[PDB]
């Protein structure tokens, strides 16, 4: 018997089985509706400090493999699932889920009523939690831990996940046939993009490289000055955990770039940052958007895209400056999904155009950025 | 799971191929694959209570039959897969014969190993914990019974004792990301229940016929829908029980509440238990529901319309003869023979040509 | 491994029980069980190169025969066990049938899996890293070759190529804690060789018959010892090659040097290779070494006494008749029939009663 | 492919496969000829700093179990074997050998010519070596680590293994039927024995209790005084790594006990101690005695016992004071095995009367000891 237990702030208890490392884990609990893509979700830096619950009962069906890693490590604080399959069964598998979790030292629990858990987070909004895995998990300790938690709600996550020193990225996407490509040569890519690492997902980088960009990955605290110094073709604001304070460094530098004519593109936190820097306000969502089937309407063309979402905070549409025009909204809740600066060559998207995991419907957002780049380079 | 009727076509090639030979299909929902499969197996209306064996453990020739059934699939293959694990074959062995993904095979195998423990500890070994684990894997009371060497009722008794009952989850198209007002449910062995039955209205429950088969068609389903539609209009809270995915009966708009479940005594009782309906119609879904009538009544269900006993009067050869008699009505001359020579004589009595019903 | 002779007693009950029925026994030494096991099998003198198959893979009845052989052991079980693995039976399934500790069984399975690799990759896949792996497992050149669809010789060459040769360790009773002067050795695929042949003397090699069987008894072993005792007395360096644990020939005191190994072309060649003896007697151990005579010689072995050819002269029905013919001696009439109707005629010729040798 | 490699002082290489932890190990290399008892050997404190090589090719056939741990932990430095079995097959097994090695974080190598290795030690004498397990083991480093070793000779090992504070032991031996018994109540054990933990084997304690002894286990360095205070029924000197230098604490102490009428019994290390304290000298053996088939003669009765041996050092029978008689001698090499004070109630055996693993042949040794205590009490 390998007991494991999860307790909520509110004291709710879920008793089950341990499937990863031994010990405890605390964080804000979130649910994700993605039927596929578990490895990609667990390795997404935006899930730092969070305890991820997956709604799809069977998790680990396909084991794991390096190409499905969205970063250098598992960022989820813990994992909560209904069922851990007896075996992984996929030609791509290189290690079963359990050994992987162990390997990465993640506390994980299986065999609990994830639908009850989900219904609860939906109904009552996000909550803090602690998972304890061990011989005799103490539910009072777990409860303490959960209650004590400072939470996300006024935390600087991105600084935690960002890169120490800047670096170069020129590797492109994976393919069934060839797998993940050898990284390109500098001279093989026409554009240079500077990307702010706020806990950026590998897929975004790869997809940019797919489109012609040679990358320069910079620490989130990197100054606008130092940057401009590199003579960028475009500036990219990565995805990342938490939310930024109106207060913080990055908003400052962004605004600078925005004084310039360099094209700016933001994804998720990056979109947030762009809106804050443009004088818009951000809110914390009840429970957020965590899934891969989220309908997003491009209001400009009147079309719908099925999107990959991963965000707890959202841009106030009401607090939207006039130089900020609405480009997309959620068809699930009507929340703000995309914006464009009328005055500048900058735009952002709340969702994950790079998916991974999820549908590829939003990929073209990337192409507008290329367009932008191409024009800038024309002038 | 598809529903076949080969037994009705004696000289037919009964091997499965690119040309459909199925006459229907059942569906089941479960929180797990194991649970979902077992539930479908027990709702197939073939007499299965789950992975019931097809060949014996002491049959020296078993491996050969099993081998054949795995390599060249017939309608019985699902049961020969388990028989295979019973007999010593590896998952890799099964895989090579069938080409069924091991992700599935390992699951069936685990079920077999569980069955083995059951058989081993018998009813006494069925403590609350263990019995709960089994239920969770989709095991039917009937199947456990069989392995434990008791009547189904005994397994059910035990559940009542442990207060071991399922909960009902709802279908919502979104994995609970949004709430629903629709009552489309399935049973599972979990924590939270979402049935939330009303205490408000007078309820009527209509039992469907499970998967269609020859002689048990859409006609019955037609009737089932009509009941629901009619009594709903008349002011009753209508509850449909059925697991045939092809019909209008399992359409959520057809009834107030839909339970997409196996039409069995075990399944139906659990529902009755929480719904406490005013009455239950068992005469419209054909043989499946008809066959449950007496047990239902006996266990306390308010069956309505023509009674279980009445229905028996008619169906039973003897009871009927008797009635026909009593009314002084015309009935072909018959006989109830036992042996070869008996009939020949009796035949002589009755007269050719003869109709020989077994 | 015990040696049986059931083919000599057609009407006899060939199932193994509490009463012994074996006629002899073979013994082997390996650095590992797998090595030890396979060496023994190939030294059994029953035509096995190791785990040669008994039933065909595409035999729909094979699992049945496998099951039977496994549940009620016969002399062939060891083989039927590997066959079980080829057919997809699990280690546990085999265990329930035979009661042989899984520790052993697992090893067999491993061997069956490697075999399969082999068969898949062919001779080409036979790199030197693998081939060596195969060799440390006790695989014989002859085994691999069937697997790889080549001549035993090919594998032999290949090894030569890779410079893939066994080493010889010594028996000392004390796991090397002390040194020995005795030269009681066995082959293995390790690092350090302990043979340390003498450059010093004229060496004579004596081949034994391996395990006893009817017709190849102790009488042959008697001669073999005598050869050694005699020549050694005369001053030659005597080297015995035999693997029958019951005999005087395998007593380290009977010769200068003792190689407790399978009396096979392969194992023999190997010894020769490093010993480079003056001569080798293959006329004393029975049918075993005698069948090896041509091969050894062509392989460059210094066979002493009646030549292998000579031997053939006498054995070969046609070559013999011929020489009988030549000396002008009396031999019974004979013929070589191919067809039934053929013999019946030839039969008329020769004259009843007849002696029909196959 | 999990590569492994062992290298000797002399520069002799042994390539293999990793079966234990990842990393490196360094120490004196020895060989033990025991065909059974691999777990009990590994958990022997006496093996501290040492790299164990087992002659018997198949190591781990019966897996592992707690009852076969002679100490709280795996004292051997590295493990060297020929073959690691595909499975463990024993009703007593609780965890496979590989698993256990890793659990105990041991660096181990299999698939090497343990014969070769053994013969090398036998011939050349004991050698320090280093095993390297990892992705691409470095021969030279290995070689480096091998030579740089200060080594056992001139090492205080006992101190490394002895217990921090003192404790009471009242546990009896294992039974097939009953397994490990519950520790006896102190009012159930007629005698009181004080035992010096020099890296004592559990079995030793177990067999004393079995014998009616209530044990008080004390740190190595404990003074003769603090002890004499306890009013012992006898004093015991456990086995343990390395060898004592004429210089150290225990020597001094023991001698005190020797001025007294308290019965004194030493084993292995303690046998050497008793000897040193009595005026004799010790010597380091060529390769030592490591196995369970060792003949030893009781010169007084003219009877042989098959015994368990683990000792690289020896008491020079030549240097023996006259108050020291010869009791036992090794039939393998004629080295000194047992002794008795003609003056005092003191005696010590070089082999392990407690075995574990090995023949129970030398058990009666203990009876002597008890015989002494009984008599002491009588007085
Ligand atoms: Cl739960
Ligand atoms: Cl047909
Ligand atoms: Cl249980
Ligand atoms: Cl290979
Ligand atoms: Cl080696
Ligand atoms: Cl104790
Ligand atoms: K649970
Ligand atoms: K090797």
């Amino acid at each position: 018997i390998k007991s494991a237990l999860l307790v909520l702030e509110d004291g709710t208890q879920f008793h089950g089985r341990a499937i990863g490392a031994t010990g405890s884990a605390v964080g804000e609990v979130v649910f994700n509706t993605s039927m596929t893509g578990y490895q990609e979700i667990l390795t997404d830096p935006s899930y730092s400090r969070q305890i991820v619950t997956l709604t799809y009962p069977h998790i680990g069906n396909v084991g794991t493999n390096d190409a499905d890693e969205e970063s250098s490590q598992v960022h989820a604080q813990g994992l909560v699932i209904r069922d851990l399959p007896l075996i992984a069964s996929n030609f791509r598998n290189t290690e079963d889920l359990s050994s992987y979790l162990k390997r990465h030292n993640i506390v994980a629990i299986a065999d609990i009523d994830t639908r009850k858990l989900t219904r609860l987070l939906r109904e009552k909004g996000a909550q803090n939690g602690c998972i304890i895995a061990g011989d005799n998990p103490d539910a009072a300790l777990a409860l303490e831990k959960a209650r004590a938690f400072p939470g996300l709600n006024g935390m600087d996550l991105a600084k935690e996940v960002t890169t120490a020193e800047a670096y170069s990225w020129t590797q492109g996407s994976w393919t069934l046939t060839g797998g993940l490509p050898e990284a390109k040569k500098e001279d093989e890519l026409p554009f240079h993009v500077v990307a702010y690492d706020f806990g950026a997902k590998r897929n975004i980088l790869r997809m940019l490289v797919d489109r012609g960009c040679r990358l320069t990955i910079v620490p989130a605290q990197t100054s606008a000055e130092d940057v401009l110094k590199m003579n960028p073709d475009g500036i990219f604001l990565s995805n990342g955990p938490g939310d930024p304070a109106p207060d913080d460094y990055a908003i400052t530098a962004i605004q600078k770039f925005l004084e310039t004519d360099i094209p700016v593109f933001g994804i998720c936190l990056g979109h947030q940052l762009l809106a804050l820097a443009s004088g818009a306000k951000t809110v914390k969502m009840k429970f957020g958007h965590h899934g891969g089937n989220h309908p997003v309407k491009d209001v400009e063309k009147n079309v719908v895209m099925i999107t990959a979402q991963n965000h707890g905070f959202a841009v106030d549409e009401a607090t939207l400056p006039a130089n900020l025009r609405v480009t997309h909204k959620s068809l699930f809740d009507g929340t703000l999904q995309g914006i464009h600066r009328t005055d500048k060559p900058a735009f952002s998207f709340q969702g994950h155009p790079e998916a991974s995991p999820g549908p590829h419907d939003a990929a073209p957002l990337f192409d507008h950025f290329i367009e932008l780049i191409e024009q800038y380079r024309k002038t | 799971i598809p529903r076949f009727n080969f037994e009705k076509f004696a000289g037919a090639n009964d091997r499965l191929t690119t040309q459909m030979k199925s006459v229907g299909e059942v569906m089941a929902i479960g929180r797990t694959q194991q649970e979902s499969l077992q539930k479908a197996l027990r709702g197939l209306e073939v007499g299965a209570t789950g992975f019931d064996p097809k060949v014996s453990l002491d049959d020296p020739e078993a491996l050969t039959k099993i081998r054949r059934e795995l390599k060249d699939a017939g309608a019985d293959r699902i049961w020969y897969i388990a028989d295979a694990f019973r007999a010593g074959l590896s998952v890799d062995g099964v895989f090579n014969l069938t080409n069924i993904d091991r992700w599935f095979l390992v699951q069936i195998e685990e079920l077999v190993r569980l069955e083995e423990k059951v058989a081993e500890v018998g009813i006494t070994g069925l403590n609350a914990d263990f019995l709960r684990q089994l239920k969770r894997k989709g095991f039917a009371d009937a199947r456990l019974a069989k392995l434990a060497g008791v009547r189904e009722a005994e397994i059910r008794k035990l559940r009542d004792q442990y207060d071991l009952h399922p909960v009902y989850k709802r279908v919502d198209t979104c994995a609970a990301e949004f709430a629903t007002d629709t009552a489309y449910m399935y049973s599972t062995y979990e924590e939270e229940c979402e049935a939330n039955p009303s205490t408000d209205r007078e309820k009527i429950m209509v039992l469907g016929g499970g998967p269609n088969r020859i002689g048990q068609g859409i006609e019955f389903d037609y009737c089932c829908v009509h009941a629901s539609l009619a009594l709903r209009e008349d002011g009753y809270e209508t509850i449909m029980v059925n697991c045939n995915p092809e019909t209008v009966s399992t359409d959520y708009d057809t009834s107030d509440r839909l339970y997409f479940e196996p039409v069995t005594l075990e399944d139906v009782l659990e529902i009755v238990r929480i719904e406490k309906p005013k009455g239950v119609i068992v005469q419209y879904g054909g043989q499946t529901p008809l066959k449950l009538a007496r047990a239902l009544e006996a266990a306390g269900v308010p069956v309505i319309g023509t009674s279980p006993d009445a229905i028996d009067r008619a169906e039973d050869r003897e009871r009927f003869q008797h009635a026909v008699e009593r009314l002084k009505l015309k009935q072909p001359a018959n006989a109830t023979v036992t042996a070869i020579e008996m009939a020949v004589e009796k035949a002589k009595e009755i007269g050719y040509p003869l109709v020989v019903r077994p």
